[PDB]
């Protein structure tokens, strides 16, 4: 389609000179299997038609060589191919990695993580797999074709016509063919997809189809999937079932035709007899091109809906840029003032935040606090530029977080989102990544400040325990302890936990927030929860519901003036 | 795998049992286009040799018979031209008899006319025959789904009745339709083409069959040669997608911190090593179709040579030397296929015994037409002691009461067996050894289908099917107008993140950008099961992931503010199960204590205890 060939055409643009080779060796060795033929006419015309018994033996030598000749450029087409094959593919999808490396946290989460994964590799991979299958086994039916045309031009030029008269109605009416076929089977994908969609929604939730007696409704839901697939189906068929008797019926009749017109001039002594076991070779070696190649056009089809998928990331821009002169402090020592900051999704009727107002000092701790899809999460990523503040401001110390370079921002602030994430390897691994030159006796000191230590030094390989891929081999309060000490070994100026203490008990998180606000009573805090309990001894707390700002004080201020925290803090029973 | 190939093979061959006609005018009409792509080359072989005869056999002297040429041919030192002409029917003078090549060509052309319509009328019926067992197929594993118990689907493996339904579903039919259209004709144009050329000259197609052995042989030294190219490319491309697939799921970890070049630094040499990995193991695996054509080649250069050396020596005529030529290009045509087309038949049969396995297994227990009635509800345990594998109790002599207006709270440990006590309330498991009544009636007399939809639960872990937030709340209720769908929306608080969502209720649920949290995705289920109106209503832990604030206010408006419904609140955080009357604390398959708050409380049980773990 439209962005399989502009992908195609800007990837592939830099091997033009491994196609050119490509392109001129599969000439070469197409040329060659029609030269296997010709020279069996002059056997049949210099051999057989004649005594001469030594000509066949001496001639077939000559044909031998043609064969050698054959193969060492139909290997030397491979070889070069499957490398042009694989440079496009290569600068593939290292062009969607270095793209998708520059979206926001927005941007990004709007495609996924999984489906951005098998939209880099199994998805350049069908494109990959194009390139290397239209180079090497299907420009042989547009090569055999006119190569064919030429070597009847070149033996017999009069007798060429039937040649110039049945390629184009084979490229014609298989073209015709293929035209109706492509819409009819692009259709088809997109319909046995669904049924399959439909069978895993159906087996994940079989408990709850029958908790609601939906088996009626069900497999009626599926009657359509399966009968509208079957429609689909069918009549793709009728379409791949012209294919082969139209192509071979032309190459039959052309064949047949051969002979009559043929035998009319070796009759008028102007044609050898030798001449016809050459055409009928040219034709049925056009005829064994013209259907391998297509019956694997099936991956056209296939490839284009991939490079929609390539092509939806690539045309992504992002919003969130550092901009032309950025701002630069000697040190950011944080202060955040959230001033009048809404947030809302393009197109949505609410916004996330909305009229958000409130300020964190210099060496204090904030506490923000809400239901579930409040906002908070929202604001913390409003803090560093994760996402971007529509109608307010963030500034920290005083100067606009839009006017600063953000890669300075972030080597000042210390985040433990609510969705962390550990990296396979080593837990020094994980945490020497604040940091990156981190000694032990600092790896050591910040895992005893998230109350980590224990569990990393009861490890027969110290502080190289290792972890496995997402840290799942961990569980929920290890998992997001070792995502607090990997904040603390930065000695950040900002800090933003994110519900960073939900899976840690009262106690353990009582122990982690007393060695935080003793060894770093310096920095600016904000933690985001919703555990009261974590909320009692911050500076202030303000209360967030639908987005505005509900409540701003103390734990004993707002339990009395805010209705929505003395509710929060009785849903809790303190 | 594949315990058995006889009885799956004669199974799934007779599941083309019911259009057993389509089925036979498909074998037979693919019989009759076989006979004539062999019989057409020989007939144009005799086309080609009335040429010869004439051509050759009309320089000679006019008068003589063919005998006297030959000896002619002989008395004048020329040894193979006089076998030429004696091992071919001429006439010393006579030309090409253009009215014996017309009837020849026009009985080719009548029959090559034929063969190109029995074989559009074999690929037209073979998939009419194809693509109707496929929707039967299909389609009677969809009611075998809804008829096996639930201990069909959680005792296996998680995606494994997943790809058995859907995986090996399309194996089947892609060896339905191959070995009845691909492998099927493939085999007679290798019986026949070959014993159409043993009738021709046998040494020739000696020349022929001896390139069944050396391309088989080279396609499978070749594919063992590239063995360890295959397993220096899976291996790293999957370092190359384990490294993409952490580096995109802590995309705000690697962006923070820093490390977005430490990240891209890795990428270029994990991408510039699968580069050099793939490009190994794609052009060793690409050199297998010129090596088989190189020996196809060299097989034509022996029958060009050899049997034009022996049509110059009379023994076999230019015609049929011809029509061999084109038996060669017509007999190890399938023979480049045939890794393919069996491969495929044994992959197509191995998962067609799985699924006809799946077709098998036993289905439940053949329920009641009773058709449960529930007006106040009163749902009552006696002695209940299910156990899910044998010699495991998982509920020991359990017994609690609902009294129709009240809000019963269950809180214990992880594997008190909480959940175990919903799956058999709502019948997804059976009861050993004891009684389970709602309303006065035992549910083990009972539809199903009217119990279940008498009752209606939440679970911890949600379902969401591919569609729009509305139509997967909806899905409780159907008929219900959009305003009545709303107002179920309001109460379970999804009205509240749905208007900050960018197409809220048309949001569709497979394809949002993150937007729907996991907290939320648990309100639209409690969404679709107020929608239903159900009588007993039970909240198996649907409120976990979710504010503690928004939990008692969805279990206050649903539970206990509902005079008009019996509801159980399976819960973790019982600071929002206090005040909520009669709660059952249960431990290890059995209630321990039970109570109201303050009964239970001012007891110093395990309840008192559990009431101070979150305040020291
Ligand atoms: N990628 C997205 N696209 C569109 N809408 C989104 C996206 N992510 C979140 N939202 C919506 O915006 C709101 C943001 O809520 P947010 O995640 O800040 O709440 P939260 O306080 O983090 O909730 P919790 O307490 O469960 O963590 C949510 O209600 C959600 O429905
Ligand atoms: N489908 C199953 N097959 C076998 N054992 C199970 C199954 N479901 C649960 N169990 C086991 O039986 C116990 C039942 O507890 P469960 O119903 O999960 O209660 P809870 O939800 O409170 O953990 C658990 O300890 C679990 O290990
Ligand atoms: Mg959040
Ligand atoms: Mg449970």
């Amino acid at each position: 389609s439209n962005m399989l060939w502009a992908l195609l055409r800007q990837y592939v643009r830099p091997y033009r000179w491994l196609l050119a080779v490509v392109a001129v060796l599969q000439v070469i060795s197409n040329m060659a299997s029609l030269y296997l033929p010709t020279v069996n006419a002059a056997i049949i015309d210099d051999g057989v038609a004649k005594g001469d018994t030594a000509r066949i033996v001496e001639l077939g030598a000559v044909m031998l060589g043609v064969t050698a000749l054959q193969v060492v450029c139909a290997v030397g087409a491979v070889f070069f191919g499957a490398r042009a094959a694989t440079g496009f593919g290569h600068d593939l999808r290292a062009a969607v990695f270095t793209h998708v490396t520059t979206f926001s946290a927005e941007e990004a989460g709007r495609f996924g993580a999984a489906s951005l994964l098998t939209r880099t590799t199994n998805d350049v991979g069908h494109i990959q797999q194009l390139v290397q299958l239209t180079v090497t086994m299907l420009i042989t039916a547009p090569i055999m074709s006119i190569g064919g045309i030429f070597m009847a031009l070149h033996q017999d030029a009069g007798l060429s016509w039937l040649l110039l008269v049945s390629v184009p109605v084979l490229g014609l009416a298989n073209y015709w063919i293929i035209r109706h076929l492509m819409p009819v089977f692009t259709r088809m994908q997109s319909l046995i997809d669904g049924i399959n969609r439909v069978l895993r929604d159906q087996l994940s939730g079989i408990r709850v189809i029958r908790a609601f007696a939906r088996e009626p409704l069900e497999r009626v839901r599926f009657a359509e999937a399966n009968q509208t697939l079957s429609d689909s189906a069918l009549e793709a068929g009728r379409w791949q079932a012209l294919m082969l008797p139209v192509t071979t019926l032309v190459i039959n009749v052309s064949s047949v035709a051969l002979i009559w017109f043929g035998g009319l001039r070796i009759d008028a002594g102007q044609m050898q007899v030798g001449s016809l076991i050459a055409f009928l070779a040219y034709f049925m070696q056009i005829l064994m091109a013209v259907l391998m190649a297509t019956f694997m056009l099936v991956i056209f089809p296939r490839a284009a809906v991939c490079a929609d998928r390539i092509g939806e990331v690539l045309s992504t821009q992002t919003a969130i840029t550092n901009p032309a002169d950025p701002v630069r402090p000697a040190a950011i020592a944080g202060d955040i003032g959230v001033h009048d900051a809404t947030f809302c999704y393009p197109g949505a009727d609410r916004p996330v935040l909305q009229d958000v107002s409130f300020t964190v000092p210099r060496g204090t701790t904030t506490a923000v606090v809400g239901s579930t899809g409040s906002g908070k999460s929202t604001l913390i990523s409003l803090i560093c530029r994760l996402y971007d503040v529509t109608s307010g401001s963030l500034r920290i110390d005083g100067v606009d977080v839009r006017d600063l370079d953000i890669e300075q921002l972030w080597s000042a602030i210390g985040l433990v989102p609510q969705r962390g994430y550990l990296f396979s390897g080593t837990v020094a691994e994980n945490l020497r990544y604040g940091r990156a030159d981190a000694t032990d006796d600092e790896m050591w000191e910040a895992l005893r400040v998230a109350a980590a230590a224990d569990f990393v030094r009861a490890h027969p390989q110290g502080l190289d325990m290792p972890v496995a891929q997402g840290g799942i081999n961990f569980s929920g309060g290890q998992r997001q302890r070792l995502a607090i000490a990997r904040a603390v070994i930065r000695r950040p100026a900002i800090y933003l936990f994110d519900d960073a203490f939900s899976a840690l008990d009262v106690h353990t998180d009582a122990r982690v927030r007393d060695a935080l606000r003793e060894v770093a009573a310096d920095a600016t805090v904000v933690i985001v929860s919703q555990r009261i309990s974590t909320v009692i001894e911050a500076d202030q707390v303000v209360v967030i519901d639908d987005g505005r700002v509900v409540g701003i004080g103390t734990h004993d201020t707002l339990l009395a003036d805010c209705p929505i925290y003395a509710e929060f803090a009785e849903s809790q029973a303190l | 795998r594949t315990r058995d190939f006889k009885g799956s093979a004669i199974r799934l061959a007779r599941r083309l049992l019911p259009q057993r006609a389509l089925t036979l005018a498909v074998i037979l009409l693919g019989v009759g286009g076989i006979a004539i792509g062999v019989i057409g080359p020989r007939i144009l072989g005799h086309a080609t040799d009335l040429l010869f005869n004439g051509v050759i056999g009309r320089e000679l002297p006019a008068g003589l018979t063919k005998e006297q040429a030959v000896e002619a041919a002989r008395a004048r030192g020329d040894g193979t031209f006089a076998d030429l002409l004696s091992g071919m029917d001429i006439v010393p003078g006579q030309g090409v008899d253009f009215g014996a090549v017309g009837r020849t060509l026009a009985l080719a052309l009548g029959l090559y006319l034929v063969a190109a319509l029995l074989v559009w009328v074999q690929a037209r019926l073979l998939n009419v025959t194809v693509q109707r067992t496929m929707v039967a197929l299909r389609a009677e594993v969809q009611e075998k789904i809804h008829r096996l118990p639930l201990s069909y689907f959680d005792s296996r493996q998680r995606g494994e009745v997943l790809s058995r339904v859907t995986n090996d579903v399309d194996n089947i039919q892609n060896s339905v339709s191959m070995t009845i259209s691909q492998l099927l004709t493939s085999v007679l144009t290798v019986f026949a083409v070959l014993v159409m050329m043993l009738t021709i000259s046998p040494l020739l197609t000696l020349f022929t069959v001896v390139t069944v052995p050396a391309s088989l042989w080279v396609t499978r030294w070749i594919t063992r040669r590239s063995q360890p190219l295959f397993v220096a490319q899976w291996r790293n491309t999957g370092r190359l997608a384990a490294h993409l697939e952490e580096t995109y799921s802590g995309f705000t970890i690697v962006k923070t911190f820093g490390h977005r070049e430490a990240a891209a630094g890795k990428f270029a040499e994990l991408n510039s090593e699968t580069q050099q990995s793939s490009f190994g193991a794609q052009f060793f695996s690409g050199l297998v179709s010129p090596a088989t054509m190189f020996i196809g080649n060299l097989s034509y250069v022996a029958v060009a040579v050899v049997g034009g050396l022996q049509v110059a020596t009379g023994q076999i005529t230019l015609g049929s030397i011809q029509a061999f030529i084109q038996y060669v290009r017509q007999f190890n045509q399938p023979l480049t296929q045939v890794a393919g087309m069996y491969n495929t038949l044994q992959s197509g049969i191995a998962s067609a015994e799985r699924v006809f396995d799946l077709l098998d297994t036993e289905e439940e227990s053949a329920d009641s037409p009773r058709r449960a009635d529930v007006r106040t509800g009163r749902v009552e345990f006696e002695h209940v002691s299910f156990s899910y594998v044998p010699g495991t109790p998982v509920i020991e002599d359990l017994s609690l009461v609902a009294e129709p207006g009240s809000t019963v709270a269950i809180v214990g440990p992880t594997g008190a067996g909480k959940t175990t006590l919903v799956n058999l309330l709502m019948r997804f498991y059976d009861v050993d050894s004891g009684r389970i009544t709602i309303d006065g009636v035992d549910i083990a007399s009972v539809s199903r289908e009217s119990l279940r939809a008498s009752i209606g639960m939440v679970l911890q872990d949600t379902w969401l099917f591919a569609g729009t937030i509305y139509d997967n709340i909806a899905y409780g209720r159907p008929d219900a107008d959009e305003d009545e769908v709303i107002e179920a929306a309001t109460a379970a608080y999804v009205d509240r993140f749905v208007h900050t969502l960018p197409n809220g209720y048309d949001t569709r649920v497979d394809d949002d950008g993150g937007a729907i949290s996991a907290g939320e995705k648990q309100l639209i289920t409690i969404a679709r099961a107020v929608l239903a109106r159900p009588k007993l209503l039970v909240l198996d832990e649907a409120t976990s992931s979710v504010d503690t604030r928004t939990e008692l206010l969805i279990a206050h408006a649903m539970a206990e503010l509902r005079r008009d419904r019996t509801s159980f609140i399976i819960a973790h955080r019982l600071s929002t199960i206090r005040d909520a009357d009669l709660i059952l604390v249960m431990d290890s398959g059995r209630i321990i204590e039970r109570g109201t708050h303050e009964e239970l409380l001012a007891r110093h049980g395990r309840y008192w205890e559990m009431t101070r773990v979150h305040l020291g």
